[PDB]
RNA sequence: CGGGGGAUAAGCUCCGUGCGUCGAGAGGGAAACAGCCCAGAUCGCCGGCUAAGGCCCCUAAGCGUGUGCUAAGUGGAAAAGGAUGUGCAGUCGCGAAGACAACCAGGAGGUUGGCUUAGAAGCAGCCACCCUUGAAAGAGUGCGUAAUAGCUCACUGGUCAAGU
RNA sequence: UGGUUUGGCACCUCGAUGUCGGCUCGUCGCAUCCUGGGGCUGGAGCAGGUCCCAAGGGUUGGGCUGUUCGCCCAUUAAAGCG
């Protein structure tokens, strides 16, 4: 749902290089 | 551009004055004011003509050059001659008559409908089925013409309503 | 049937390897290697733009004269490789040749004419091997079809050829076939 | 006012214009007139 | 049309003019195909009637001294050549024009000098 | 509906789905062809639907070709059941595709109708595709 | 990272990896956020130099410098597909022998080509899609009538003047 | 696209998370039942079919099964979906 899309999309911040725990 | 290249002619019987960006024209029919867009400058030719020039060939300049030229031509021709429009009404039991500065229509509704005449325009009627409207500003003339036209809904069956001089409406026949 | 050489320029590669090769490719240079009976392989660069111009002007097979550090040579574009998606010329093979040699060259063939309404045109083979002199290679071959009916199998040997050429492919090879136009019932039946 | 995500010049007399960020085609035949959205 | 076609047409009209004793210029606007065919059939016995373009005929006229006709090629132009005799074609065109009322004779060419409409009428009458 | 007659083993692993195509990368046989770019799977139902679509528009003349066959199978167990506890059953067949492969080819002298039919076919498949010509 | 089970689904499960971390790890970075980036805590100092990230104010540091793009708050949510948005790079065609659009004339004769039908004449359908005069007529892109008939159009001539 | 039915994962709660309808009482979204404004029709007109914008207010009373669901009896503009 909306909840799921947010965290996966928020992982694409250049700060974390794209790899984060828990997708 | 292509349409703005040709300078606008100026007749002898019209006075033209320029004050910076603002422009006013005085003629037999009256006078009007104007403000011009800043990207485009205007110059007056000694040979009784107006020249409009664009500083660069980009999109906005290319668009505004022609607009300024055509608008100047339209206002000068209006102040010289003016503008008039004729109207006709088709149907059975449809009438129109003039009462002073106000004009009333009879399209067959239960109650009569009246339209007020704003400033700068006059209404002329020569026949109960045909009339005309006169004025100086083409934009006002067109606005008032459209307002008068939109009194009645389109009727592609009997053609009842108000139609322009050369305007032809599509007609479809209902068998039932 | 005579042609003229096409002039070009080339330089000697300084480094050998995929990295340098595709660096030059991105820059706009196509690496190439020339070799022949002289027993002296050489690997150079060519201007992709003029290479493509020459190829498009004179077909896949064309006569090329190359300028290398002031020296002149005659070479043939034996084989070409094309990127399947981007359609780039990654590398071309150059074969040195002197006037008056017998060489094996693959040549395309075109077909033109008018077909009867009850006939359909198909082309099983699009290229036919032809042997001739280096400077006398035809650019293309043509076959005329007119008013044929039913089975009109045209063999490669039947095709007319110019002088000074030899047909290496076996004559039994079928190049052009014409068959009765199809029927809707059988066509829909196919692959059921 | 046929509203579909995609529009086409159904007949030769259809013309395409752009208004306020939304592109639609106008034609003499009302059936041929539609807007995207 | 290609430049080769234009050159071929120029050469063709030039040679036709050279082989023709004289010629006249007419207007073909506002004429129905039926009447064009009738006029062509009537004139086919002696003369030939065709249509030529202003720029092409102007360029072709540079060969001879017919260059003085350049001013008569403003607007539609139809060209008629008289391989045989000179007067019968003129009479045919005059009668056709006065019958149709939609044809105006631009002029003609006689003895190396251009002549006006009145002169054309007089020479036709002669 | 194209189905292979028999196979040594009735099921296999998931298809390989990486790399770039090696063979069959050039249009040949007819005059026009179709090649794909993305990566996906195609099945017999899709193949037959595309064939019917091209057929009903080509109508009288011409003739087509197909360069693929959904032979590799896929498995699907009865619904509403605990996962595991054994394989399912093979339900529908598919064939893999890689960029550059040629799917369909056609021959029809009328270029415009040929292209319109081919565009009809392209708008059909679930993969991005485009038309190609015989000449280089 | 390379794999199986799965609907090429799960923050699912089962493997292999002289693989990282957390578990047994404080600080700084991403607002908060153990498993991501930098970096390994002996203690004190109102001292200097830096990685990751930042430099309008919240909040320390550039409303930095030079060359280009953006009209959408795109910047600051996603695909099949659609489109006279826009810049760069490349084409062939035509263009002073007058390109394109725009604004006057002609756009016809066997002819209603045959089968088909109540009916078929250019316009439910199938075959050639033949040919005449030409400047141009296509068995005609359509919106027109049961079927004729008109509005037309395709190519082309007369006026303006270069991009199309 | 929605996570609202039937489904798959066992991650928080077995030194407690008390359970379907009904009664009373709200609050919110629009994928609109009327009330409102438009357009296209194989739209004579009344009356119909479809699409677009729009959430201020209302949306009955009874018979049958505990029922949810569902059928039926009489009007109004309607007896809306979550
Ligand atoms: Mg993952
Ligand atoms: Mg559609
Ligand atoms: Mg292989
Ligand atoms: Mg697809
Ligand atoms: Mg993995
Ligand atoms: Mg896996
Ligand atoms: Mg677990
Ligand atoms: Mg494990
Ligand atoms: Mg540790
Ligand atoms: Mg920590
Ligand atoms: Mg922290
Ligand atoms: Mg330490
Ligand atoms: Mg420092
Ligand atoms: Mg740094
Ligand atoms: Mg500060
Ligand atoms: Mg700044
Ligand atoms: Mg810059
Ligand atoms: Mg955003
Ligand atoms: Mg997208
Ligand atoms: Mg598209
Ligand atoms: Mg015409
Ligand atoms: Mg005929
Ligand atoms: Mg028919
Ligand atoms: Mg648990
Ligand atoms: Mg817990
Ligand atoms: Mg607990
Ligand atoms: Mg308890
Ligand atoms: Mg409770
Ligand atoms: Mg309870
Ligand atoms: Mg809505
Ligand atoms: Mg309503
Ligand atoms: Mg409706
Ligand atoms: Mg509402
Ligand atoms: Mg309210
Ligand atoms: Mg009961
Ligand atoms: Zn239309």
């Amino acid at each position: 749902a909306k909840r799921g899309r947010k965290k996966r999309d928020r992982k694409h911040s250049k700060a974390n290089h794209g790899k984060r725990p828990n997708a | 551009s292509r349409i703005g290249k040709q300078p606008v002619p100026v007749p002898s019987g019209v006075d033209v004055t320029i004050n910076g960006q603002n422009l006013s024209v005085k003629g037999p029919k009256g006078t009007l004011t104007l403000d011009v867009a800043e990207p485009i400058s205007v110059s007056r030719a000694e040979d009784g003509a107006i020249v409009v020039t664009r500083p660069d060939d980009e999109r906005r300049s290319r668009s505004l050059h022609g607009l300024s030229r055509t608008l100047i031509a339209n206002l000068v021709t209006g102040v010289t001659e003016g503008y008039t429009q004729k109207m006709e009404i088709f149907g059975v039991g449809y009438r129109v008559q003039l009462k002073g500065q106000n004009l009333e229509f009879a399209l067959g509704y239960s109650h009569p409908v009246l339209i007020e005449a704003p400033e700068g325009i006059t209404f002329a009627v020569e026949s109960p089925t045909k009339f005309s409207v006169s004025g100086i500003d083409k934009q006002k003339v067109g606005q008032i013409s459209a307002v008068i036209r939109r009194l009645r809904r389109p009727d592609p069956y009997k053609g009842k309503g108000v139609r322009y001089e050369g305007e032809q409406i599509r007609r479809k026949v209902g068998k039932t | 049937t005579a042609n003229i050489p096409n002039k070009l320029t080339a330089n000697v590669r300084t480094r050998t390897g995929k990295g340098a090769s595709r660096q030059a490719r991105r820059d706009g240079k196509v690496p190439a290697v020339l070799y022949g009976h002289g027993t002296d392989p050489q690997h150079l660069e060519l201007n992709a733009r003029d290479f493509a111009a020459v190829l498009r002007s004179h077909g896949t097979n064309a006569i090329l004269t190359l300028d290398i550090e002031g020296t002149e040579q005659l070479a043939l574009t034996k084989a070409l490789d094309v990127h399947p998606i981007r359609r780039n010329i990654q590398h071309a093979d150059l074969l040195v040749v002197q006037r008056g040699e017998k060489v094996t060259v693959e040549v395309t063939v075109l077909v033109e004419g008018d077909a009867t309404p009850g006939t359909l045109v198909t082309q099983d083979a699009n290229t036919i091997e032809i042997e001739a002199e280096a400077l006398s290679i035809p650019e293309q071959l043509t076959v005329s079809v007119e008013g044929v009916e039913a089975g009109t199998q045209i063999t490669a040997g039947q095709i007319s050829l110019p002088e000074g050429v030899n047909l290496i492919s076996d004559p039994e090879l079928l190049v052009v076939n014409v068959v009765e136009a199809p029927s809707a019932e059988a066509l829909e039946e196919e692959g059921a | 006012m046929k509203v579909n995500p995609s529009v086409k010049p159904i007949c030769d007399k259809c013309r395409v214009i752009r208004r306020h960020g939304r592109v639609m085609v106008i034609c003499s035949d009302p059936r041929h007139k539609q807007r995207q959205g | 049309m290609a430049k080769a076609d234009k050159a071929t047409a120029v050469a063709d009209i030039a040679e036709q003019f050279k082989a023709s004793t004289a010629t006249v210029v007419t207007e073909y606007r506002g004429l129905t195909v039926a009447n064009l065919a009738e006029l062509r059939r009537a004139l086919g016995d002696s003369a030939t009637y065709t249509v030529a373009k202003n720029t092409l005929v102007k360029r072709a006229a540079s060969e001879a001294g017919i260059e003085g006709l350049d001013e008569l090629f403003a607007g539609p132009t139809a060209i008629a050549f008289v391989k045989g005799e000179a007067v019968d074609a003129a009479k045919a065109i005059k009668k056709f024009a006065k019958d149709n009322k939609a044809l105006v004779i631009k002029g003609g060419y006689m003895d190396g000098k251009a002549l006006s409409v009145a002169d054309v009428e007089k020479i036709a009458d002669l | 509906m194209l189905i292979p007659r028999k196979v040594k083993h009735r099921k296999q692993h998931h298809p390989e789905q990486r790399g770039i195509a090696s063979g069959g990368t050039s249009v040949s046989f007819g005059d026009y062809g179709i090649q794909a770019l993305e990566h996906a799977y195609i099945t017999n139902r899709q193949i037959e639907s595309a064939r019917i679509a091209i057929n009903r528009h080509i109508k009288r003349g011409g003739k087509v070709w197909i360069n693929i066959f959904p032979d590799r199978p896929l498995t699907k167990k009865p619904a509403e059941t605990r996962m595991g506890s054994g394989k399912g059953s093979p339900e529908w067949w598919v064939a893999n595709v890689k960029p550059g492969r040629v799917l369909f080819e056609l021959s029809y002298p009328d270029e415009k109708t040929a292209r319109d039919a081919l565009t009809r076919a392209i708008h059909k498949l679930p993969i991005k595709a485009r038309i190609v010509t015989r000449e280089e």
